């Protein structure tokens, strides 16, 4: 009773952080160790036969005993309480990824801006120095400091 | 590329679902595998005493 | 049959070598020095030679025992340093890097497809700059990876008999993502 989604385990290297690289490491090795004991095992041997060994067993009783008390003998699959956990902590996770997906987009919507912005500029034959300390201010002479002409320090 | 790996976060859990629910199947299978061999030894052994 | 301190000119090892045609040698000091099982090997011979192995393993591995004979012999006169270009550090890195394709443990025997995969994985490039240590984890996840989810490709493999130019090239892409995986 499995339920089993396949990647391609380049993803897997892609999405980890560099925090839980080792760990990553572990769960990964330990799935494909674990894989690899699920492929080892088949499904079911067969039933014991009663026929064979209760002819061969003379011992009265304890043939059809075994047979009663084994053919009506069912265990329950061992539990988890981990999966709830483990979708919810992936809801959480896809919602704080949502908010970085919303904010990335508004990042790369005022790269866009500025991009559009600056292929429209002046062609720098109709440039002033106003307008190109206007376009950008890295160059603007600060005259806070240096108030004189010229307002850098002269041995730059 | 950031968009591209914020696409991919459904694999790392789905990794850790199928490892646990493999792990539990495996379990459940060693239990079957086990309850037979025990009862296996049990007549086995009452097959030997009698020869 | 085995010899006494290795002598094979004894009468009985002498007369059941004249018998037999095909002879498996082994000398024991590779058995102390790593390789299992310890075939010590140019002085064993398959006179039946190709005619006796599938289709896919005589298009791949007879490259291989050329370039182990090539190995031997210049590593047998250049035990000190002889001249090394390029190519006879070619021939050392390709004849070490199989010398531990052919170590196996004991009892472990595997079929004829997953043969052809890993010595196509070692002849034919993506293993030759490699660090030899690394050859056996290399060898466990290679065979963990091909028995994990290529089974109906081994299929087409053993009941095709050849190797296919589509499965050759499938089997150069998954030795390529593996060495990825295995670089990962």
């Amino acid at each position: 009773k499995l339920a089993l989604k396949t990647i391609d385990w380049v993803a897997f290297g892609e999405i980890i952080p560099r925090n839980q690289k080792a760990v990553a490491n572990s769960l990964k090795s330990w799935n494909e160790t674990l894989t690899s004991r699920l492929a080892t095992l088949p499904e079911k041997p067969p039933a014991i036969d009663w026929a064979y060994y209760k002819a061969n067993v003379t011992k009265a009783g304890l043939v059809d005993d075994f047979e009663k008390k084994f053919n009506a003998l069912k265990v329950p699959i061992p539990e988890d309480k981990y999966t709830a956990q483990v979708d919810a902590e992936e809801k959480e996770d896809v919602k704080s990824c949502a908010e970085f997906l919303i904010q990335s987009k508004t990042r790369i919507q005022e790269y866009e801006k500025e991009l559009e912005k600056m292929r429209n500029i002046i062609p720098f034959d109709q440039m002033t120095i106003e307008d190109l300390n206007e376009v950008f201010p890295e160059t603007k002479l600060d005259k806070k400091k240096y108030p004189y002409w010229p307002h850098r320090p002269i041995e730059s | 590329s950031q968009q591209a790996l914020v696409q991919k976060r459904h694999y790392l859990f789905d990794v850790q679902r199928n490892n646990i629910a493999m792990a539990l199947e495996v379990t459940y299978r060693e239990r079957l595998h086990r309850v037979y061999r025990e009862v296996k030894n049990r007549l086995d052994y009452h097959i030997s005493v009698q020869n | 049959i085995e010899t006494q301190a290795g002598d094979v000119s004894a009468y009985i090892p002498t007369n059941v070598i004249s018998i037999t045609d095909g002879q498996i040698f082994l000398e024991t000091e590779l058995f102390y020095k790593g390789i299992r099982p310890a075939i010590n090997v140019g002085l064993s011979v398959s006179r039946v030679g190709s005619a006796a192995q599938t289709r896919a393993m005589k298009q791949v591995a007879g490259t291989m025992k050329l370039e182990l004979a090539q190995y031997r012999e210049v590593a047998a006169f250049a035990q000190f340093g002889s001249d090394l270009d390029a190519a006879t550090q070619q021939l050392l890195s390709r004849g070490v890097r199989l010398t531990e394709l052919l170590k196996q443990g004991q009892y472990s025997p595997m079929a004829i497809e997953e043969q052809v995969a890993v010595i196509y994985a070692g002849v034919r490039g993506y293993l030759d700059k490699l660090e030899p240590s690394k050859i056996t984890k290399f060898e466990n996840a290679f065979l963990s990876h091909v028995i994990s989810q290529h089974q109906t490709l081994l299929g087409k493999i053993r009941t095709d008999g050849k190797i296919s130019e589509e499965a050759d090239a499938k089997l150069k892409e998954i030795v390529t993502n593996f060495l990825a995986g295995f670089e990962a």
